[PDB]
């Protein structure tokens, strides 16, 4: 698997500066473009 | 009439963004007489509509087995959302509702330890490479092995075992030709768990 993508996923999942909608948005973008 | 069994995603599927975790609602004992099976799905009580029913298949005992698969977001499962599968059929006094979600409790980080074969095992042509993973919670975890960057597949992993402190442990045993080990080849035990940074860690083992 692409570790870069996994790192970004984990970072967005735990970023305390995001609310549920933004977390979901960021994870989805990470999911589709890599 | 029919019975319902609700299954969670595989631990690896909710941890790796490359995977697509699914929850599966299985209905058995659906009769020829009353074959209509309706599914309703809710996440924390809010109905969802991305569920897809797979082709049903009649069983050796002359009943229908019907399955609805619901893809879920990795974050929702990990963050404890409740998945409810509602099954409606005419042979039921009422719809059957089954609910599932990740186990509750603070997650605990797995400690990963690789152990070489016992000298006593060198009399054989195959040796055992051991990966002990302990102190983790929830019990949901995935373990794999590789070498040189490729997947060593001749391994078996024990189911998680509840330890005396409420965490879990397990052992994964990779079996390889003794020569490969004696030649200095490096092997790696990969562990994926919610309580690990990046949900991933690797520990090497070599002579
Ligand atoms: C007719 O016919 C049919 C068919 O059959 C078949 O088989 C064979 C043998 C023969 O028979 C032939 O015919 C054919 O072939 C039938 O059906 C059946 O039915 C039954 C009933 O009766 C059922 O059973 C059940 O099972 C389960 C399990 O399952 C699983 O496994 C198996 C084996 O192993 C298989 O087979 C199946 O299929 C399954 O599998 C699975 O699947 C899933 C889904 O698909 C999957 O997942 C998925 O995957 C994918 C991939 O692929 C992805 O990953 C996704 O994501 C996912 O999701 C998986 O993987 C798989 N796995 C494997 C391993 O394979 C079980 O579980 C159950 O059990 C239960 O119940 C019972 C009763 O009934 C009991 O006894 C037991 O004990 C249990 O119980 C339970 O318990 C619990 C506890 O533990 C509880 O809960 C709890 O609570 C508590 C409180 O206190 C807490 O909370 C906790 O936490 C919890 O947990 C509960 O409640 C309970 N439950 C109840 C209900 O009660 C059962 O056993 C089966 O399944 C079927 N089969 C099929 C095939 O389907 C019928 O029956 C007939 N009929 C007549 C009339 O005869």
């Amino acid at each position: 698997f692409n570790m870069q993508c996994q790192r970004r996923f984990y970072e967005a999942l735990h970023d305390p500066n995001l609310n549920e909608e933004q977390r979901n948005a960021k994870i989805k973008s990470i999911r589709d473009d890599c | 009439g029919p019975s319902v069994f609700l299954f969670p995603p595989k631990p690896k599927d909710t941890l790796m963004i490359s995977r697509t975790p699914e929850v599966t609602c299985v209905v058995v004992d659906v009769s020829h007489e009353d074959p209509e099976v309706k599914f309703n799905w809710y996440v924390d009580g809010v109905e969802v509509h991305n569920a897809k029913t797979k082709p049903r298949e009649e069983q050796y005992n002359s009943t229908y087995r019907v399955v609805s698969v619901l893809t879920v977001l990795h974050q929702d499962w990990l963050n404890g959302k409740e998945y409810k599968c509602k099954v409606s059929n005419k042979a039921l006094p009422a719809p059957i509702e089954k609910t599932i979600s990740k186990a509750k409790g603070q997650p605990r980080e797995p400690q990963v330890y690789t152990l070489p074969p016992s000298r006593d095992e060198l009399t054989k042509n195959q040796v055992s490479l051991t990966c002990l993973v302990k102190g983790f919670y929830p019990s949901d975890i995935a373990v794999e092995w590789e070498s040189n960057g490729q997947p060593e597949n001749n391994y078996k992993t024990t189911p998680p075992v509840l330890d005396s402190d409420g965490s879990f442990f397990l052992y994964s045993k990779l079996t390889v030709d003794k020569s490969r080990w004696q030649q200095g080849n490096v092997f790696s035990c990969s562990v994926m768990h919610e309580a690990l940074h990046n949900h991933y860690t690797q520990k090497s083992l070599s002579l």
